[PDB]
């Protein structure tokens, strides 16, 4: 089935691979040949999770794949000390890896630019810095975090703790600064597009002068209609980005404490008064 | 356990809290996807889909909302989704053949599907009212009426550095092959969104040069060098933009033409770019 | 900025991030080189309370140590001195200098921790080096936060914090957590030991919180340790879920604790004006006054055996749990 | 150049003047009363 | 130097130089306060 | 210098210098809120 | 090669846009509006004017009273010295009353000072709350942006005043400061055992993590469709226009489902305030309802089990 | 001085000496119920 207007819009071509032979629709989904690989890397990611929480158990916040042991630094381990997490590292990236892909083959079939799998990339990226490009840097793939929905945030909380007050990580402090301008820009552009498209009962559906003009009387500044689109990509996406290299640079670049690294803001020869 | 919170020997307050806002969350999310289904529902299945050969109407789940009117500035109550755009989807006749009787099988375009809104090429039926200010102004209208705009945010930026605040009156337009299709004459700002929107030109290097086509910004890739690239068709096809019904105007349903045969460039506009890198 | 490549251990089972990553170009490597022991000399012979005018520490040593553990001791505290640092020069059995009486005390507490405290240092015991690594004054001793008598109606009380402090690891915590921990007894648990609350039971503060903070702020950098090497983060609190670092670390806090309340404090009497901190007291040990960064102060060496001397007889009345933990009587009256 | 004319801006000024006259003073005074209290100027042995 | 305000507009340069003035007062006026010697309202010994 | 009141709207410049007092004299009082000699309702003696 | 719609190539200036017209008892504007370039490459150029009436005047005295008393403090904590303010300025803080005086008005020096900033910045964004709901009023727009701020305020008074009334204590409270509110934020995790396992933290990160991921996938959305005019979205939400289409098939066709102009607005407002909302109330269950959170995830069983790695410490205190 | 309301707006002056005094007289009420000497409520020795 398709939306009524969306059949003149289903042709043929975009692909980057696998040309014709995959590049049909299977009820909404577009497949493209990214689609078919994304289907087998994340069936079994997810079944190879599935073997693993069955011989821990089956709760679901308790399932754990967890990475190897450092002492393995970066050989591959046997599949139940860490080699099924190695597995579902390399099916879930190109499993992520595909899915940008073939949303890159959706792109160009609707004339659209590579804004979203490039967005995407960003938040792989991230994921590939917690899974591939930090533990390269620190020396093991145990220094990757655990497949697990409870497990996963142990790790956080230890590795956040190997730094004694993650707080004080000046790219985290960015990185956090950008998810909360981020969701607070979010709140803004949603609630104004609403509010003009749903006034109160019985008022004409306003305009663009009406949010531009709603902004302006409330901090003095808009950014428009396209700038808030702009804005609100670069938010999220330097969140992604400085997420990235907080973590990047918290044990590769800084294995001290991270409130010591403040120690050169406080030794400044403008304002030591000392 | 014990404490304040218990509720039994296992229920607290927050658990139950918790479950609270499942069913608040189950309740916003059927809310919200319902919100979805107000733009090309109710689905059609088209014949080639059921087992019994006959086209059919799919709510999905959850199935959408009643009707919704929005009412105009201009004192219109209009419905959503609107009538006349399903009705011009469902009845268009498609210049375009499956290439493939079975369901998802893609399109294949019979004639030029870039003239013939197919795929990346494609409009959708729109108002042929030209929109409108507040204030009653005509909304996206040339510099040459809309004459209190002058191109250039900052006069010292475009005076010093032009590089940076560029004025393309004047500039040569080049498609994706390279080739001259003519001069930029004028540029459209909406007077609501205070951006320029499109690019007016004649087609002094492929056809008359009296003729005047509208190129739309965001094809557009205005250079450093009085030069400006559209990557989206060849120089040849800018003969066939779509023409504005009145000079001096653009109808919502004309931005929906413009914009969709230069996005149908994309797949269309030279051999190789529909085949795959590989 | 640092760079790769860092020294990477596991502390606790694999994906629970409980990893220590350390620089091994951070390492000073030559502030935790044990001194070369000297050649063990004869122990025969009359006892040193028998030979000395003014002996009460050493006197079951023979002649011979009694000379090479004097030696050591110049090497340790003082070696650009000599022996005139503590003795008023060739009147070796005059107390005049503040430094014997000092010292006479330092023998004292190094034979009382080195015969007492295997639960913490096991058998590696301390040396007057382990503090002192060459120096008169241990480069890492603390002085008591001052404490001003707010004016109750003026601006800018810092309840000892919203400072950055070298105490507090330059975070804005607490600056008070040595004389509350270290020196005082106050209780380090922050975590309530049950599922639903029991205000009336257990109601501690999140300013108490922050102290036991910038107590662990301390221990972590001054044993070149992080939170994740004593504990699991995500169950602070879960004694079983912690490595066994954090069961001698606590030894190592009452230790400290001894040290400073029974050995150290009775000293700040008869200090210099010109040692003393801002309040008045004298310098005192933390973590960091043996550690000096590393998790095995001189990295693990035992120089106890060596030297004859600064080992002392097991206490009867020793029971690390009389120090704040159910009962004060290994503490004096005063502490702080 | 605002509304005002010469004659309108030399009245303004006067009043203004004036008003700086009186918040003037009134502070003055407010010192006075304030020094005779405790006085804000330390000597060379302080307070 | 009247031809100053051909070039620097005159009315922002008068209202920046307040503000501007107005920062560098405070700023040194607590600056004296910080020091023992000139704090006024301490009043600390010479 | 009555000519200021043609460069500027007067109303602009008492809202100014009004919003300019008001923060000055309340940082003043909470200056001398911070000082021992000063602090009136801590009443302390001298 | 393609124009990847990051900054505005061509700017048109016209003249200062002085809003829609206000019911004629609204204060005036500002007469005060230029024209930024640098702003314009992003978006719209001009700058002001703004609005200030009852509501917006009163919240900016609150608010500098507050900030004014905020900064004397930190700055008096440092002897008035303004090169120790630079130095100590992420460190300074305003802090909260000691836990010994409950609820009770403390000394001005022993949190007295905090309270009356605390109560002063609550009335500032209340009263900006009013602002933000008349503005909208004012033009003829719904309240969503208000109701949507106002989500905000509850998970600020949450933290800072219900929560700490609940708890009996000013000191619960956070400080007015950079790094010390940090403090606070990491020592309400350790005192209630790691927040990570409160199940509203849990709700509140996914909406967190949601709103930026709503954003990143709407914001690429429409600038991609910024060839059809995808940004003025009020245009396509009563006249479906081919980049609304292109949005939906767009998503459509890659996970399976899509939203409208309209309902993709709906999602991203819902999850930016259900973040705000489910952190205000796991911010009122903890130390009301749960003690420690680690000991609540082991009684529902949502505790991971470790194997043994190491020899387990014993408390020598048991 | 009712020349002072032919410069400003006596209709957002009144509005803002009501809102003004609001947020002086809460602050002052505030400030003494944090003062041991002249928390009325507490009632401490004077
Ligand atoms: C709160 C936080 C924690 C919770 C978070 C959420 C939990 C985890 C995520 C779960 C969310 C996703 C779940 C559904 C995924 C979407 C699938 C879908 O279509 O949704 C339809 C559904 C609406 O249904 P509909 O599209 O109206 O259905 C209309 C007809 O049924 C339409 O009829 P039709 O003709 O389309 O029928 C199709 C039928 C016909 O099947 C055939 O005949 C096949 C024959 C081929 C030979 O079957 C199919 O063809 C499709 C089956 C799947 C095919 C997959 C193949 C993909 C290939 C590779 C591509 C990569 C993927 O949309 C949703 O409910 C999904 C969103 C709900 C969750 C939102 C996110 C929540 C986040 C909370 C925070
Ligand atoms: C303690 C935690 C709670 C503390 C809350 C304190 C802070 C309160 C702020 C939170 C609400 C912000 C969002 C409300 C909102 O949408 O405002 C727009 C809306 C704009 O109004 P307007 O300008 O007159 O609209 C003109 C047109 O009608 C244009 O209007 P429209 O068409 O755009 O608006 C229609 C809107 C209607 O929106 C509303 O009427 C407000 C939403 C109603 C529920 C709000 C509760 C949210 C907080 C609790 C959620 C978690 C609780 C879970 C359990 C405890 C844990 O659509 C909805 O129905 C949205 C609700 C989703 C469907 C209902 C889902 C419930 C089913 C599951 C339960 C049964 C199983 O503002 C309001 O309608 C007033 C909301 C007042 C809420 C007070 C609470
Ligand atoms: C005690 C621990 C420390 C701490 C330790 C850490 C550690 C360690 C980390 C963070 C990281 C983060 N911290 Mg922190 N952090 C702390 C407290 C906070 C607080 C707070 C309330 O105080 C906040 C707001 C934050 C905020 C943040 C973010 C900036 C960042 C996580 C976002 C991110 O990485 O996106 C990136 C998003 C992703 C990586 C998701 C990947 C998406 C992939 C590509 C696609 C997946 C698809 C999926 C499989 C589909 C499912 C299937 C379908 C649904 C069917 N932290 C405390 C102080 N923090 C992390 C970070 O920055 O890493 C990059 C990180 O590693
Ligand atoms: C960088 C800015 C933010 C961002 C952006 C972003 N995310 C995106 C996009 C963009 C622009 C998409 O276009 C893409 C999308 O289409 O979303 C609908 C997507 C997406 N982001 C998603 C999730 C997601 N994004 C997150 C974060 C973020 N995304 C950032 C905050 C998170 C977090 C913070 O946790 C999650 C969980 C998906 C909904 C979707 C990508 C879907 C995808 O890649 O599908 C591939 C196929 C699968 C079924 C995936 C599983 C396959 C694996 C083999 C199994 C699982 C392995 C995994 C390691 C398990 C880990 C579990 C434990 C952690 C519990
Ligand atoms: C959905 C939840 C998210 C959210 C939403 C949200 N926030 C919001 C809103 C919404 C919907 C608003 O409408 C409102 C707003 O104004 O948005 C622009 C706001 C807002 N969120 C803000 C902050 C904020 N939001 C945050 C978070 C969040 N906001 C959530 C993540 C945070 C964080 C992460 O901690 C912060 C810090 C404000 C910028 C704004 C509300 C401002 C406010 O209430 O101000 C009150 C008044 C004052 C503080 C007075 C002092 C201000 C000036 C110093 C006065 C200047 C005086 C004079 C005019 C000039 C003097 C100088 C002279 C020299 C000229
Ligand atoms: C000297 O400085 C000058 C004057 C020059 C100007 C400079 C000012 C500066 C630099 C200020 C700096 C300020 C900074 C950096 C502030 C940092 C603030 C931060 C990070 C705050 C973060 C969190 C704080 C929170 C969440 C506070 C919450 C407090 C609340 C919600 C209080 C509520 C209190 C109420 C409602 C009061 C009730 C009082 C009643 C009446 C109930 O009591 C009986
Ligand atoms: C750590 C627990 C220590 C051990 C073991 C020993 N000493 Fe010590 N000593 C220690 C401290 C913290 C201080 C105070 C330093 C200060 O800054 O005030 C001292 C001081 C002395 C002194 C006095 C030095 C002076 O004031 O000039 C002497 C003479 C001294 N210590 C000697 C000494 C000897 C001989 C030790 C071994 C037997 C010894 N100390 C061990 C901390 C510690
Ligand atoms: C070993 C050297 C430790 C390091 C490094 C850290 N901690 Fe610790 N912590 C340690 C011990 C021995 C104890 C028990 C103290 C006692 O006398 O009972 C603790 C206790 C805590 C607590 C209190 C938790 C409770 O029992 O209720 C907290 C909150 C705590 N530790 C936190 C903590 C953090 C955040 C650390 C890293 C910066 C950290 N600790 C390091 C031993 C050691
Ligand atoms: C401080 C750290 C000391 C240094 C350096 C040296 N000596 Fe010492 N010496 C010290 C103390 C505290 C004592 C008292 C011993 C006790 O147990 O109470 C001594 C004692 C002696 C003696 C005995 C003298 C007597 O009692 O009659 C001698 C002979 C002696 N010291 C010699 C000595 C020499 C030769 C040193 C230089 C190498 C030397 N001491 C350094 C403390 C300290
Ligand atoms: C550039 C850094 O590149 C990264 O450097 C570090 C250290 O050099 C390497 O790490 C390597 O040395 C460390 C030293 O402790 C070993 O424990 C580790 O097992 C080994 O892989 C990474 O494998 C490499 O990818
Ligand atoms: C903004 C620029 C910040 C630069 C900080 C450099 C700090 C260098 C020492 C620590 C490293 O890491
Ligand atoms: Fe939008
Ligand atoms: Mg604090």
């Amino acid at each position: 089935a398709m939306l009524d207007f969306e059949k003149k819009y289903r042709v043929r071509g975009g692909t980057l691979l696998g040309g014709d032979l995959f590049d049909f629709w299977i009820g909404p989904f577009y497949v493209g040949i990214f689609g078919v690989l994304t289907a087998i890397f994340a069936v079994l990611g997810t079944v190879l999770i599935i073997y693993g929480a069955s011989q821990d158990t089956f709760n679901l916040w308790q399932i754990s794949i967890a990475p190897p042991d450092l002492s393995y630094g970066l050989a591959l381990a046997p599949m139940m000390e860490g080699g099924l997490w190695q597995i579902i590292t390399v099916c879930a990236l190109g499993a992520f890896i595909t899915w940008a892909l073939r949303q890159a083959e959706i792109s160009k079939k609707l004339g659209m630019g590579y804004h979203v799998p490039v967005a995407f990339a960003v938040a792989i990226l991230a994921y590939a810095t917690l899974v591939v490009f930090r533990p390269l840097l620190m020396g093991a793939w145990g220094h990757g975090f655990p497949y697990g929905i409870l497990s996963h945030l142990d790790w956080v909380s230890n590795v956040g703790y190997q730094y004694l007050h993650f707080h004080y990580n000046p790219a985290h402090m960015l990185a956090v600064t950008f998810f909360f301008t981020t969701t607070l820009a979010l709140a803004l552009h949603g609630g104004l597009i609403l509010s003009v498209t749903n006034p109160k009962k019985g008022e004409p559906v306003k305009t663009a002068e009406h949010e531009n003009t709603f902004f302006r009387d409330v901090i003095g500044y808009s950014i428009g209609s396209l700038g808030i689109h702009r804005l609100g990509l670069f938010l999220a996406l330097n969140a992604g980005f400085w997420s990235a290299v907080c973590i990047i640079i918290s044990g590769p670049f800084w294995t001290r404490g991270w409130p010591e690294w403040w120690n050169w803001w406080l030794n400044v020869p403008i304002w030591s008064w000392g | 356990m014990e404490g304040t919170g218990a509720l039994t020997d296992y229920m607290n307050v927050a658990q139950m809290t918790l479950y609270a806002f499942w069913l608040f969350l189950a309740g916003l999310i059927v809310y919200l996807r319902m919100e979805d289904k107000r733009e090309g529902y109710p689905l059609q299945a088209e014949a080639n889909e059921n087992c019994n050969r006959t086209p059919e109407k799919k709510l999905g789940f959850p199935a959408p909302p009643s009707p919704k009117v929005f009412k105009l500035a201009d004192g219109r109550s209009i419905q959503v989704p609107r009538a006349e755009k399903t009705d011009y989807e469902l009845n268009t006749q498609l210049r375009a053949e499956p290439t493939a009787p079975w369901d998802g099988a893609p399109l294949e375009p019979t004639g030029n599907p870039m003239v013939d809104g197919l795929g990346p090429a494609a409009w959708a039926k729109r108002e042929d009212e030209p929109e409108v200010t507040h204030g009653g102004k005509q909304k996206i209208c040339p510099l040459r009426v809309a004459t209190e705009f002058e191109v250039g945010m900052s006069r010292d930026v475009a005076r010093f550095w032009p590089e940076i605040d560029p004025d393309p009156r004047g500039y040569q337009v080049l498609g994706c092959d390279g080739k001259v299709a003519g001069k930029i004459v004028d540029i459209w700002v909406d007077r609501g969104e205070l951006r320029p929107m499109y690019l007016e030109m004649d087609l002094s290097g492929v056809g008359s040069s009296g003729d005047r086509v509208l190129l739309p910004i965001n094809f557009a890739r205005v250079g450093y060098d009085s030069k400006v690239r559209v990557n989206a068709i060849t120089g040849q096809q800018f003969t066939d933009v779509p023409r504005l019904r009145e000079a001096d105007r653009i109808s919502p349903q004309e931005e929906d033409f413009i914009t969709g045969y230069f996005g149908g460039g994309v797949l269309y506009a030279v051999p190789g770019r529909t085949e795959p890198f590989l | 900025c640092e760079r790769p490549p860092v020294d990477t251990e596991q502390k606790g089972y694999r994906g629970t991030g409980m990893e220590e990553v350390n620089n091994p170009r951070l390492r000073d490597d030559d502030l935790h080189l044990a001194p070369e022991a000297a050649d063990p000399v004869s122990a025969e012979g009359p006892r040193a309370g028998e030979i000395y005018q003014n002996v009460e520490v050493l006197d079951d040593l023979s002649v011979a140590e009694f000379t090479r553990l004097m030696q050591s001791m110049t090497d340790w505290v003082s070696p650009d001195e000599g022996c005139t640092y503590c003795h008023d020069g060739n009147d070796f059995a005059s107390e005049e200098l503040y430094t014997y009486q000092v010292s006479r005390q330092m023998i004292e507490m190094n034979r009382y921790v080195n015969a007492n405290w295997d639960s913490h240092m096991d058998d590696t015991g301390v040396t007057c080096y382990t503090c002192h690594r060459g120096e008169n004054l241990p480069e890492e001793s603390w002085f008591a936060e001052p404490t001003p008598d707010v004016n109750m109606a003026g601006l800018g009380n810092t309840m000892m914090q919203n400072l950055a402090s070298e105490k507090t690891e330059y975070t804005s915590l607490p600056r008070n957590a040595f004389e509350r921990y270290l020196l005082g007894h106050d209780d380090l648990r922050v975590e309530g030991d049950t599922i639903l609350p029991h205000l009336d039971e257990w109601d501690v503060s999140l300013q108490d919180t922050e102290a036991s903070y910038s107590l662990m702020m301390h221990m972590s950098a001054a044993t070149g340790s992080n939170c994740t090497t004593c504990h699991n983060t995500g169950r602070l609190g879960q004694w079983d879920e912690s490595p066994e670092e954090r069961e001698i670390s606590w030894h190592g806090i009452r230790m400290t604790r001894d040290i400073n309340a029974n050995w150290i404090e009775p000293l700040e009497a008869g200090q210099p004006e010109v040692r003393l901190g801002p309040t008045g007291d004298i310098a005192k040990v933390q973590c960091a006054t043996c550690h000096y960064g590393e998790q095995l102060p001189l990295d693990g060496a035992k120089m106890v055996d060596d030297y004859p001397g600064l080992m002392g007889e097991e206490d009867a009345d020793f029971d690390f749990l009389q120090f704040g933990d159910l009962g004060t009587d290994g503490l004096r009256d005063r502490n702080a | 150049l605002t509304g005002l004319s010469d004659e309108e801006a030399k009245e303004f000024h006067s009043i203004f003047m004036q008003s700086f006259l009186i918040f003037t003073a009134v502070a003055v005074v407010a010192h006075f009363l304030a020094w005779a209290w405790r006085p804000w100027i330390p000597g060379a042995e302080g307070y | 130097m009247w031809r100053m305000w051909k070039i620097l507009d005159y009315r922002r340069t008068v209202v920046l130089a307040h503000v501007g003035m107005a920062v560098l007062a405070l700023l040194i006026h607590f600056i004296l306060l910080s020091t023992e010697n000139f704090n006024w309202l301490q009043g600390n010994p010479y | 210098m009555w000519r200021l009141w043609k460069l500027y709207d007067p109303r602009r410049v008492l809202i100014g210098i009004f919003s300019w007092l008001a923060v000055l004299a309340l940082v003043i009082h909470f200056i001398l809120l911070s000082t021992d000699r000063f602090n009136w309702v801590g009443g302390a003696a001298v | 090669a393609e124009y990847q719609n990051i900054f505005t190539r061509v700017q048109v200036r016209g003249p200062t846009d002085p809003g829609v017209e206000l019911p004629a008892a609204d204060w005036p504007r500002t007469k005060g509006a230029t024209h930024s370039w640098l702003l314009g490459k992003i978006g719209d150029a001009q700058v002001g004017p703004i609005y200030l009436g009852t509501t917006g005047v009163m919240s900016i005295l609150f608010g500098i009273v507050s900030i004014v008393i905020i900064g004397m403090n930190m700055l008096a904590s440092v002897d008035w010295s303004p090169l120790e303010f630079i130095r100590q300025f992420f460190w300074v803080a305003l802090e909260p009353p000691p836990p010994e005086y409950g609820l009770s008005l403390p000394p001005l020096n022993d949190g007295g000072w905090w309270l009356i900033a605390g109560f002063t910045l609550t009335l500032s964004v209340l009263l900006w709350f009013a602002r933000t709901y008349n503005r909208a009023r004012a033009l003829g727009l719904g309240t969503h942006v208000a109701w949507a701020f106002a989500a905000a305020i509850f998970l600020f008074l949450a933290i800072g005043f219900i929560w700490p009334v609940l708890m009996g204590s000013w000191a619960k409270s956070v400080p007015f400061g950079i790094f010390p509110h940090l403090d606070w934020t990491t020592a309400f995790s350790l005192r209630y055992g790691n927040l990570y396992y409160n199940p509203f933290h849990m709700l509140s990160i996914v909406f967190l993590f949601g709103s930026a991921l709503l954003f990143a996938m709407h914001g690429a959305t429409i600038l991609a469709a910024g060839r059809y005019n995808a940004e003025r979205e009020i245009e396509q939400i009563t006249d479906r226009g081919t980049a609304a289409e292109r949005s939906a098939l767009f998503w459509r066709w890659t996970m399976g489902f899509n939203a409208t102009m309209e309902s993709i607005h709906r999602w991203g407002y819902w999850f930016a305030i259900l973040c705000v909302i489910t952190g205000g109330i796991g911010i009122l269950l903890t130390g009301t309802v749960v003690e420690n959170w680690y000991l609540w995830g082991v009684h529902h069983g949502i505790a991971p089990e470790y194997p043994e790695f190491f020899t387990p410490a014993v408390d020598p205190a048991a």
